[PDB]
RNA sequence: UAAAUCGAGAG
DNA sequence: ATACGCTCTCTGCTTATCGGTAG
DNA sequence: CTACCGATAAGCAGATCTCTCGATTGCGTAT
């Protein structure tokens, strides 16, 4: 039965790496296409019980991402070995983000985050902190048949879009900031996601949704 | 429509607002005092509902414009209600605002800093800067730090507004779209819900009596408890009149003008008019022109208008309460017996409740008490109202209706019309 | 009052009878035909309360 | 007198911003069904009011037929002001547009 | 195959698979109701209806609550519950530009659809 | 001058309820001298849904030129040939003309010179503008000797030749009609219609050719020659068939409804085999073996048990219905058209049922073979408490007739029991008809109120009244639904290349267009898409957007949707056929450029009408209530939620059947055989004995073992029981 | 109608010379299309035509109570034998000739005698045409009722159909231009419809249009001075202009001011 | 008399009298 | 000249 | 002869009150 | 121990195409 937990953690780690790679940071396909036995050797001790302190890692923007989004910084991915998140863990995580000056750090917990711990997520601008349950990452949503391809637009392309159709930021269709795909891509209010939608009548066509 | 009569003007937009008591007193041509519509001999009695200053009525020239029944547009009068009465349309929001108020300091039971934060967020939403509204919440780092926090929040809001206006985005009249409207509605709902969740005021921590609206026409305030009464010392059921509610809310709104400027305005308030609690009270009713209150006739059967019946009932109650006021006033100079004062004051309170119920019945039938005559609301609300029955769907001229029959030898794009329709239906062809 | 009941169909009772509906109790004998006339004396209604119903069972 | 001049200048400047220049219009070069219908209707209304006629009436008494005849020969002196949702607009004379 | 789990529920898919998956589910569910009766309705209509239902990123309906947010007060008044919408429009001091098709009927103006989507200008020869 | 209405005035005709926009059109006024009715052509009845059963409608007289031009161009009845719901036509000849054309376009139709010329002039009068050449041009007779004879197909050919404009090729259509080749004898090919160069050379003109039907002759004429020509052809065909029916009449009688002696013998022999259908179905449902006598006491007991349940009798009424419907299908297959006394085309009942003029095959089956099983809301006839379906049937009678199977026919009448059951069915039908109309108006009202402002803007994007964007392009391709019927009919457009080139005419549409940039971008995108598109959709990085995103399709030739381009390339690849692929692709791209939806289109109103009006015809929720869940309420609490799960090819059905049992819920009650409570008071005692099914039974049906059940009882069941007992005692202390 | 639910309106009173005529010289007084039976399945009408012709020929009456015939003795056989014993054919058909061309029709025509009823739904009770006439008092729209020369209703379900066509001017002609169109004076500065009025001039002056709301009582204040019939002298309120509105808009503004709600309309040219 | 075909819809002064 | 309610109908 | 007081709902939202947190 | 954040059980609101006819329209004291 502990094998089931190991497999679920392996799937969650794979989907977290896929999410980071989609967000624009450099992750090689070797990391993503990680065999289960290789994962066990690399992340399970003699007893076979995985440790989530070694699973935490760091990512950096690619050359193309820096060319397109100059404002991006390092990303820190944390796993919580503790079965819960308290004030001590969250504040320590925030200070760990600050002391290494990470522009973004995403938090992966196991069961729940204490409401007293949830108060420290928006504590430190501009470096945002994102919260993801391990059980919500066992399957990558963007791999589903129905979900289209979402690509967050750069500021210049947003200018071009809002100039072509002569729009205010608000007249666009809206995508909720708390819907799963916006959490996946890491959307902050104001920026547009282009959606490559496969149609029954027109094939591929591009929509745009601003997050608000 | 006549194509040879062009119209040079055009209505571009409309906006909604409260009709203040001061303006109706100025636009009115005459006020009505006698709840008798027309005297003997069928003539309309001056000062009544059918007054020649309210429009030409039954072959009598209008006293205002001097025109006959065809060319008289009609003019509006008013009723001087003796006491301010609750507006049934605005009663729910008035009851929301009455609760969550501190009678002592004349502020909301919520702390001033949170109220100022919500005011700043609403003002940001007035210009469509939904982005900056949540970035305002990222400003949180005794009694002097809160003032500095408020100053910095105001500076941030001003900087955002000025930059957005200068950065080719917004004009002086703000950006109002659906999504910003949804965010404003959500924020205002959270604001109102948060106000209702308080124990005591956060600027002078004294408990306030808990109100209770039994139904319309009456608000009952419970008395403060013994233990809660103690705190009002250490910090140093009952009926309530309409005037006391008006005074409480007038004081509260005067104190919190800076915050209600952004709850009662979805766009920048360029007129800079203050939001007054008098807007929720209709101290003076407005009677429509007699053209809209004409009596129905079928040969001999002549019936007066229902709105006239409601206004006559209101006038009767008004005269009754005025008589009671005079009776109290005569004893005010020379008091004789407090028991007579007791009974006359009980009658005066009953008159207050009765006239408020009269106003409610005149505006909204379902808000009345004691099948009934429909009110103004009942004339617009549902199907057979005024929007679905006389605006979105109307009856038309130059139209015929008939049972169809088949006809070959018709060009499949033609309609075969009878000679009768060909004789009645006509088209205006300008001669050239 | 009996004439009123016949001429309007309203059942005005201070102590409402065992019946449910309170209006539409009498029908004009149209006498358009003899079939139309003879039909009035053989037609039975379930009750006008069922006319304002959504189900069809 | 000075307030009205400021209002007039503001309104004319705001209109001048709205107008898309003739070399930047990106709308369809054809004339839509609605545009043709309203062109014919307005031209017929004008002709019915003794407007000058730029075509020969081959014994015609219907103003709408006169308008159709002028539209066939592209002699209608009208301009379509196509409006974008922002409020900016483009000006197309009937000659520039191509029917169907 | 977890990647191909399509569901009849058009709200749980919104909750777990975001907006666009819910929109696709809306189109597909409003499609097979006509497939049972063998009724031909183009996906262009269904696509627009779905895009209108999910324009705010949520699952909105076509009723008074779904329409609760709109710039035109006259439309919401004319639909139903006229007095509540009127109170909301007068307390918010809302100003509508008469842009809805229903708003222009109340005031009596030419529509903004079809032949009313442009203007007509005369070319007077003499300055 | 307020002049009377004339023959050059237009009028707005509307019939309530106005479910869709085609129910309010604009007609040119012709004034008649005789009677007080609005006389309407038959083709208009399709859109108005109008019969002549005393139906009434409204004529409106616009009073200015602005509303005149709208009704003459926008609300024009010629512009309303194709409904915007799906692009299908809604205009065409209905009842007498279809059978008239079935007779006229037959092989037996030979007409002398006088008859041929009189038929031609009876509909193409060259003084009302009916023809183009100012002189009625005729055709050489089919037969020269012994004496000159023409043919009805030649009549159609010369009608088309006279109505079709000159300086243009004839139509070229290969289509089919509704009558099988077997109804014309051996070796016939009259089922396939073939117009070549504007001449009818094969097939019968039918409902599927002229009428509200796709890809017929009238639809093709509309697509090639324009809408006005199609309307003129409809009028001419109506007059032609009217004058053919007034000289060659059509009738139906009692002889058409009969069967031969052998047909009646076949029907009786097949229906005699139904004397055991009901008993066999009951035996199947009751789990008795077979051949069990109808009065078997066990069978009667189990039938009574079945009746008392609404679910078991729901499967009894479904199993028997299937068998009796199979018997009905056998009877119909055997006894028509073989057993009929009169055969098509002489049998006018079958003539107008096959051709689609009026009726169906089930109608003639009921008339001539049997009525069949009567279905009451999907079930059979209701049953009384005593178990009798009727006073004349013994309780729990295992008979098809007892359950509502009518073996009689409308030709020979039906028995009183069958009459009663048929009355039940007809009453249910009328009740449904009344309740369906009231159940659909609110959906259309709700859709129309919100979607009324949505329209196409001059950016070719569609957005709401206040400017809020809803879509960036109508459907993703900006294609009108009423102009895309023949976009992908590539062989039809090839065969009529010159006719379409005469109208689209690229030679006049070059000074106001950009021709090469969109084509180059399309080539680049097509190459990249072909290079990719073997990997999953999420992996495909979108380097190149579809051309519709960048280039305006109404201004750049070649900027078309990807589906259309891929289908065009596949067509141009599969078959190679003085037209080359380059000119044909240019013509198709120009047709796509002309098939776009115009800015200002009331797209939202049209969508609301196309979702509402088709909703008039209407285990998991199904139908209009389902729509009520989706559009009207947006219910997160869906009444019957479902979820679909794919299956890896590795797993087997043996594993699949057990996996569905490892997820499905199992209540504790599903295994308890019984519960015995032994209460002895004088402290109160209770012996709550629970008797389960055998371990081999529930350990297999639900895969639940002893340990799991015992743990659930120890932890879950006793806690809930004690909580409920304490709650009841707490609420009973009063 | 007949006794089998085959209702229908008369379309044309066909002149007798243009009607088909039979070998006996008779022409039918009723023509009913054969395309009404296949979908309705009123075979009772066929057999009633058969029985009626047989009875009229033999001068008898045939009873038609249901369930007197069987599947063995079909009524078609019975009435066909009755028709054959009188000369006419078994199936009830007759050879007829077209009254226009004069040639015999392609096949024999099914003709008999059936009982026909005239229903009470005439056209003189159902046709109505209105050009102008009486109007409702408080909405200035046409009245309701055929007997009152009232207009017919263009409801919402026709309004949205007119919107769908894109015909904006048709919608303006139906809903506005020819229902309650009026040209009302609006105060350009106060933006109110119903707060304006005329003026009562001196002998020699011209009555103009003025606004109560945007004027000052002359006591509290010679080209801005205007008077009403009451005599109260006012100054100002002279900024008003005509606007084309429905009259129901004015009624709605009045009923809204009765509620305490003020509608301000901004006119475009200021 | 006093029609949009006779009198200007709106008349405003541009500059001060000179 | 009007309005409800009831009743009867038509598509 | 005559005038003035009156007993078989669908979808939510909105309210009251019940537990748990952590302060 | 006490105050904030939800979490249901209960109460409450609005709502679920056109057209044509006819017939009725209240009683209860007080003076
Ligand atoms: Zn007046
Ligand atoms: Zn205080
Ligand atoms: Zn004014």
């Amino acid at each position: 039965e502990n094998e089931r937990n190991i497999s679920r953690l392996w799937r969650a780690f794979r989907t977290v790496k896929e999410m980071v790679k989609d967000r624009g940071y450099f992750i090689t396909q070797e990391e993503v296409e990680l065999p289960l036995e290789d994962f066990k050797a690399k992340y399970c001790d003699s007893m076979g019980r995985p440790q989530r302190k070694m699973m935490s890692f760091q990512a950096n923007p690619t050359e193309e991402s820096i060319s397109k989004f100059p404002d991006m910084g390092s990303l820190w991915v944390e796993f919580c070995d503790e079965p819960s998140v308290g004030v001590k863990t969250m504040k320590t995580f925030v200070i760990h983000i600050q002391e290494k000056n990470f522009q973004t750090g995403i938090f992966v917990y196991q069961n729940n985050i204490t409401p007293s711990a949830m108060k420290l997520v928006p504590s430190i601008p501009p470096a945002t902190i994102e919260t993801f349950n391990e059980a919500a990452l066992v399957v990558n949503i963007t791999h589903h048949e129905l979900v289209p391809k979402h690509i967050r637009l750069s500021s210049d392309e947003k200018r071009e879009l809002l100039k072509r159709y002569r729009l205010k930021e608000s007249q666009l269709p809206r995508i909720q900031r708390a819907d799963p795909v916006a959490l996946y891509l890491g959307l902050k209010r104001g920026e547009v996601v282009k959606i490559i939608r496969k149609s029954e009548t027109s094939g591929r066509y591009a929509s745009y949704r601003i997050c608000m | 429509m006549d194509i040879s009569k062009p119209v040079g003007s055009e209505i571009t937009s409309v906006d909604f607002g409260i009709l203040t008591a001061k303006e109706i007193r100025n636009l009115s041509a005459k006020q009505i005092t006698n709840p008798t519509v027309l005297d003997n001999l069928g003539h309309p009695v001056s000062g009544g509902l059918y007054d020649l200053a309210l429009g030409a009525f039954l072959r009598n020239l209008c006293s205002t414009c001097g025109l006959d029944e065809k060319f008289c547009p009609g003019h509006q009068g008013h009723i001087e209600l003796p006491v301010p009465c609750y507006n049934p349309l605005f009663f729910n929001q008035l009851y929301i605002y009455l609760r969550a108020s501190c009678l002592f300091c004349h502020h909301f039971r919520l702390k001033s800093v949170e109220v100022h934060r919500y005011a700043c967020k609403l003002r940001l939403l007035q210009y469509g800067l939904i982005d900056e509204s949540y970035k305002l919440d990222e400003i949180t780092l005794s009694s002097t730090l809160l003032n500095e926090l408020k100053s910095k929040r105001s500076e941030y809001v001003d900087m955002a507004i000025a930059k957005a206006l200068s950065d080719g985005r917004t004009t002086e009249r703000g950006s109002f779209t659906a999504t910003v409207n949804d965010e404003r509605k959500k924020l205002v709902h959270e604001f109102h819900k948060k106000l209702l969740s308080r124990g005591k005021c956060d600027n002078c921590g004294m408990f306030s009596p808990k109100f209770r609206k039994d139904g319309f026409t009456k608000i009952f305030e419970t008395a403060l408890n013994e233990k809660q009464i103690t705190n009002n010392r250490v910090k140093g059921s009952t009926y309530i009149l309409s005037t006391e509610v008006k005074n409480i809310l007038d004081t509260v709104f005067r104190k919190e003008q800076c915050v209600l400027q952004y709850v009662f305005h979805s766009r920048p308030n360029l007129s800079r008019k203050l939001v007054k609690a008098d807007s929720f009270f209709m101290d003076v009713l407005v009677v429509p022109p007699t053209r809209f209150r004409l009596p129905s006739k079928l040969g001999e059967e002549v019936h007066e208008n229902s709105q006239n019946q409601l206004l006559s009932k209101v006038l009767t109650t008004s005269l009754l309460i005025r008589d009671l006021n005079d009776d109290l006033s005569k004893l005010q100079k020379d008091k004789v017996s407090l028991e007579d004062r007791r009974v006359i004051f009980s009658r005066l309170m009953n008159a207050f409740v009765t006239i408020q119920n009269d106003v409610n019945a005149f505006i909204d039938s379902t808000k009345a008490q004691g099948v009934p005559i429909p009110g103004v609301k009942q004339a617009l609300e549902k199907k057979e109202g005024l929007f679905r029955k006389h605006m979105m769907g109307k009856r038309v001229n130059y139209a015929a209706r008939s049972v169809i029959s088949p006809d070959p030898n018709i060009e499949t794009n033609e309609i075969g019309v009878p000679p009768v329709f060909a004789v009645k239906l006509t088209y205006p062809e300008p001669v050239t | 009052k009996m004439q009123y009941f016949l001429s309007t169909g309203n059942l005005v009772s201070q102590s409402g009878l065992d019946l449910q509906q309170v209006s539409g109790y009498t029908v004009v004998a149209e006498k358009i035909n003899f079939y139309r006339f003879i039909s009035h004396f053989r037609m039975v209604h379930r009750g006008s309360f069922f006319a304002q119903l959504k189900t069809t069972t | 007198p000075e307030d009205f001049q400021q209002h007039e200048q503001i309104r004319r400047k705001t209109l001048k911003e709205k107008a898309i220049p003739k070399d930047q219009r990106a709308t369809t070069p054809y004339m839509t069904k609605y545009e043709r219908a309203r062109i014919l209707g307005t031209r017929a209304l004008q002709i019915s009011m003794n407007a000058p006629v730029f075509v020969d009436l081959e014994g015609e008494t219907d103003p709408l037929r006169i308008a159709m005849k002028e539209l066939a020969e592209k002699k209608i002196p009208l301009v379509i002001r196509r409006y974008l949702p922002d409020g900016s607009f483009e000006d197309w004379s009937v000659e520039e547009l191509i029917v169907d | 195959d977890v990647d191909g789990i399509t569901s009849n529920d058009v709200a749980a898919v919104l909750k777990t698979y975001g907006v666009e998956a819910a929109r696709n589910t809306i189109v597909n569910e409003i499609n097979n109701v006509f497939s049972r009766y063998a009724i031909s309705v183009s996906f262009r209509h269904l696509d627009l209806i779905a895009d209108m239902m999910t324009r705010q990123g949520t699952y909105l309906a076509f009723n008074r609550q779904g329409m609760e947010t709109s710039t035109s007060s006259f439309m919401k008044m004319s639909y139903e519950t006229t007095c509540q919408f009127l109170t909301k429009a007068v307390l918010d001091n809302e100003r509508e530009q008469l842009d809805s098709p229903s708003a222009r009927i109340v005031v009596g103006k030419l529509n903004n659809v079809g032949t009313g989507s442009f203007d007509v200008l005369a070319k007077v020869p003499n300055a | 001058v307020y002049r009377h209405i004339k023959n050059r005035d237009v009028v707005l005709m509307n019939r309530q309820p106005t479910l869709h926009k085609a129910s309010m059109m604009g007609h040119k006024v012709r004034v008649l001298p005789n009677e007080k009715t609005l006389r309407l052509h038959y083709a208009n009845t399709g859109a108005y849904n109008a019969d002549f059963d005393g139906d009434e409608m409204n004529m409106h007289f616009p009073q200015n030129e602005n509303a005149r031009a709208e009704a003459l161009n926008l609300a024009n009845t010629d512009s309303q040939y194709l409904t915007p719901t799906s692009g299908s036509p809604v205009r065409g000849l209905i009842q007498d003309h279809i059978s008239a054309g079935v007779w006229l376009t037959s092989k037996d139709s030979f007409f002398t010179r006088e008859q041929y010329q009189q038929y031609i002039y009876g509909c193409i009068r060259p003084e009302d503008g009916h023809t183009t050449r100012s002189k009625i041009v005729t055709l050489p007779p089919t037969i020269f000797k012994p004496y000159p004879l023409w043919t009805g197909k030649q009549i159609i050919t010369t009608v088309l030749l006279n109505v079709t404009p000159p300086d243009m090729p004839g139509i070229n259509l290969i289509s089919k009609n509704k009558i099988k080749n077997e109804y014309w004898g051996k070796g016939s090919l009259e089922n396939e219609v073939l117009f070549k160069d504007g001449a009818l050379l094969c097939g019968i003109l039918d409902k599927s050719q002229y009428g509200a039907s796709k890809y017929g002759i009238v639809h093709s004429l509309h697509e090639v020659y324009g809408p006005e020509v199609a309307a003129k052809v409809l009028s001419v065909l109506g007059r032609l068939f009217t004058n053919y029916i007034t000289a060659t009449a059509f009738t139906c009688g009692m002889d058409d409804l009969r069967l031969t002696a052998e047909g009646n013998k076949w029907r009786t022999d097949i229906l005699k085999t139904s004397v055991d259908t009901g008993r066999e179905a009951a035996a199947e449902v009751t789990n008795l073996d077979k051949d069990t006598p109808a009065d078997d006491p066990e069978l009667l007991k189990r039938l009574q048990e079945i009746l008392r349940d609404n679910n078991k009798s729901g499967i009894l009424d479904a199993v028997t219905s299937s068998k009796v419907n199979a018997i009905t299908s056998q009877v119909v297959s055997k006894c028509v058209p073989d057993g009929t006394m009169k055969k098509f085309p002489c049998n006018s009942m079958q003539a107008m049922a096959l051709s689609g003029a009026k009726g169906s095959n089930v109608n003639v089956s009921q008339i001539m073979c049997l009525l069949g099983q009567q279905a009451l809301e999907g079930r059979r006839v209701p049953v009384m408490v005593s178990g009798k379906t009727l006073p004349s049937f013994k309780p729990y009678e295992t008979d098809a007739m007892a359950g509502g199977y009518v073996k009689g026919r409308f030709y020979s009448g039906i028995k009183p029991q069958e009459y009663y059951f048929h009355c039940m069915a007809g009453r249910e039908g009328l009740i449904d008809t009344a309740v369906k109309t009231s159940r659909s108006g609110y959906l259309q009202r709700c859709l129309t109120k919100q979607l009324e402002g949505v329209h196409v803007s001059y950016d070719n994007s569609i957005r709401d009244a206040d400017g809020t964007l809803v879509q960036f392009m109508y459907g993703g391709d900006a294609i009108d639904i009423t102009k895309e019927s023949h976009m992908t009919q590539f062989e039809f457009c090839l065969d009529n290349y010159y006719a379409l080139l005469k109208k689209y005419n690229p030679s006049a549409l070059i000074e106001h267009l950009d021709v090469e940039s969109a084509l180059k971008y399309s080539k680049k995108t097509l190459k990249y898409r072909k290079k990719h598109s073997k990997e999953p959709h999420y992996k495909q990085s979108v380097k190149y957007d579809p051309v519709l995103a960048k280039y305006n399709p109404a201004k750049y030739l070649g900027s078309v949707s990807e589906n259309f381009q891929d289908k065009l390339e596949s067509f141009l690849d599969k078959n190679s056929k003085g037209v080359n692929e380059k000119k044909f692709r240019a013509l198709m791209q120009l047709k796509y450029m002309r098939s776009l939806i115009n800015p200002g289109e009331a797209v939202g109103i049209i969508a609301s009408q196309s979702v509402g009006e088709p909703s008039t015809q209407m285990n998991v929720t199904l139908g209009i209530p389902r729509l009520r869940e989706i559009v009207m309420t947006a219910s997160a609490a869906i009444k019957t939620p479902q979820m679909t799960l794919p299956i890896w090819n590795d797993v087997s059905d043996e594993q699949a059947d057990t996996f569905c049992k490892s997820i499905s819920k199992v209540l504790l009650s599903e295994v308890i055989d019984k519960v015995i409570v032994t209460e002895t008071t004088g402290a109160r005692s209770y012996v709550i004995h629970m008797r389960f099914f055998d371990n081999n039974e529930y350990s297999e049906e639900y895969d639940v073992s002893k340990e799991e059940l015992q743990n659930v009882i120890s932890n879950q069941f006793i806690h809930l029981l004690e909580a409920a007992i304490v709650k009841e005692i707490k609420k009973q202390k009063r | 109608s007949s006794r089998h639910g085959q209702k229908g309106v008369c379309s044309r009173k066909w002149p007798t010379i243009d009607m088909p005529f039979s070998e006996t010289g008779i022409q039918p007084d009723i023509i009913i299309n054969p395309h009404a039976f296949p979908s309705r399945m009123t075979i009772g009408m066929f057999v009633e035509s058969l029985a009626g012709k047989a009875g009229a020929l033999h001068g008898i009456a045939q009873d038609s109570t249901p369930w007197i015939f069987n599947e063995d003795d079909t009524p078609a056989d019975y009435f066909g034998e009755q028709l054959a014993k009188a000369g006419y054919n078994y199936h009830g058909n007759e050879p007829m000739y077209s009254g226009a061309t004069g040639e015999e029709l392609r096949a024999d025509i099914y003709v008999g005698v059936v009982y026909y009823q005239r229903l009470r739904h005439m056209v003189n009770d159902k046709f109505q045409v209105r050009s102008t006439g009486p109007v409702n008092s408080l909405t200035m729209q046409p009245v309701k009722g055929r007997k009152r020369h009232g207009g017919i209703r263009v409801g919402e379900m026709e309004r949205d159909a007119l919107i769908g066509h894109g015909t904006s001017f048709l919608l303006q002609d139906r809903l506005l231009n020819s229902s309650d169109y009026t040209q009302a004076s609006v105060c350009r500065e106060c933006g109110s419809i119903l707060t304006t009025q005329q003026s009562v001039p001196r002998i020699g002056s011209i009555s103009t249009v003025c606004c109560r709301r945007c004027s000052m009582r002359f006591e509290d204040a010679d080209s801005q001075i205007w008077e009403d019939g009451q005599g109260n002298k006012f100054v100002g309120g002279n900024e008003t202009t005509t606007v084309a509105i429905p009259f129901v808009l004015k009624y709605l503004d009045s009923e809204l001011s009765a509620m305490g709600i003020r509608l301000r309309y901004n006119v475009e040219p200021k | 008399t006093a029609t949009t075909l006779n009198t200007p819809v709106v008349i405003h002064a541009t500059q001060l009298p000179q």
